[PDB]
């Protein structure tokens, strides 16, 4: 429940008015995959 | 640091034919400061 | 599941559109190759079912 | 003191501490393995399959327009194309996955085709002592990053013995140039040579 | 090792040889041997 408040924050940055930006989506995917703990413990494997 | 930035700015525009008014704005901005540090470096070494 | 659905749709809204895949951009098919290989398909076919 | 273009290097890691030189067989079992080499006092290793030469060194946007289409000292942040010395082919990162645990790790192995999508590797400094725009030294811990798949060549400790993988784990590696530009007319170590005086040969258990 | 020996039992005391010009009672490397 704590980390869900940070994930619904980041939908607002990568998706604006129904069209996805390319610069912010490129830098948030590049940042999330270096840290496996930002995903759930199942996908990090069940 | 300024050499590798204008050189990579050239490699980004190496495939395009013409440059718009946005690119020649930023290139003359970078070349004018590059001349100032060129003038800053020569007066350091113009004295004997 | 509220964390996972916030995790999944975040991975959906950061995906490139169809006109970037239609071009010769090597960046857009790279991101789509990471997210398709990050989360499998048949796991989502079971969850939607 | 500083690395150049056209020097043979050996990629080795640290893991008591034991060095694992990255050696590749070639013409069979193209996926790379590692060799124990701190135990040279009791068993000699095989470094003939570990000689990797740096053929070309470019930058990030310098490779970008070449894929869109003598001795140069390489800097940090640049790309490099390591090519084997016995088998004369490139060390790339193929699309397959032999981990079988959904750890999102591509295995790294050799390729004959000269497509520069996956054959190029970009360096990154280990600490804040060196930044982008400096030159590399002998014995600096470096971080190689793939271009197309964007993973880091690291040592996997998950299952069984120690193996190499391209995944999102940072592991530092040593370049360690095994042979620089040698003058012709003098012997160096690692050279294939004869002992003419007649030749010193064996029979056709041949001891 | 004069026989050739397998790689597993080859040691430093078993196989180590040198090159010299004559036995008297006594960066890159220097170009000594041609």
């Amino acid at each position: 429940c704590g980390g869900e408040r940070y994930l619904d924050f980041l939908r607002f940055a990568v998706f604006v008015n129904g069209e996805s930006v390319e610069e912010n989506a490129n830098v948030v995917v590049r940042l999330l995959i270096r840290k496996p703990e930002c995903f759930g413990p199942a996908l990090r494997g069940s | 640091r300024l050499q590798e930035s204008i050189s990579d700015f050239y490699w980004y525009y190496s495939g395009k034919d013409v440059i718009e008014e946005q690119g020649k704005r930023n290139f003359s901005k970078a070349m004018s400061v590059a001349k100032q540090v060129f003038n800053s470096l020569t007066e350091y070494i113009q004295g004997p | 599941m509220s964390f996972y659905a916030a995790l999944i749709d975040l991975l959906g809204r950061c995906a490139p559109e169809m006109h970037l895949i239609q071009a010769g951009k090597g960046e857009a098919l790279r991101i789509r190759a990471i997210l398709r290989s990050l989360v499998p398909l048949d796991d989502l076919v079971g969850i939607i079912s | 003191q500083f690395l150049r273009t056209d020097d043979e290097v050996v990629l080795q890691c640290s893991a008591e501490q034991l060095k694992l030189c990255l050696a590749a067989e070639g013409f069979g079992n193209r996926l790379c393995f590692l060799e124990p080499t701190s135990n040279a006092q009791n068993v000699p290793p095989d470094l003939a399959i570990c000689c990797f030469t740096l053929e070309q060194s470019l930058s990030v946007r310098a490779l970008q327009e070449m894929l869109a289409n003598g001795h140069r000292t390489l800097l940090y942040g640049h790309a490099i194309l390591l090519r084997h010395a016995h088998s004369r082919m490139y060390l790339s990162c193929l699309t397959t996955s032999r981990s079988m645990t959904d750890k999102l790790a591509f295995d790294v192995g050799l390729q004959e085709d000269a497509t520069g999508e996956a054959c190029w590797w970009t360096m990154h400094p280990a600490s804040k002592q060196r930044s982008e725009g400096e030159k590399v030294r002998v014995g600096d811990d470096l971080i190689l990053v793939s271009v197309s798949s964007e993973r880091y060549l690291h040592l996997s400790t998950a299952s069984g013995e120690l193996q190499v993988d391209a995944s999102f784990m940072q592991t530092l590696w040593n370049m360690n140039p095994i042979c620089s530009c040698c003058e012709e007319g003098y012997v160096t170590g690692g050279h294939v040579l004869r002992l003419f005086h007649e030749c010193l040969t064996i029979s056709a258990q041949r001891r | 090792a004069l026989v050739v020996v397998d790689a597993c039992k080859a040691h430093t005391k078993a196989t180590s040889f040198c090159f010299r010009v004559s036995k008297e009672k006594l960066g890159m490397g220097p170009p000594e041997i041609k």
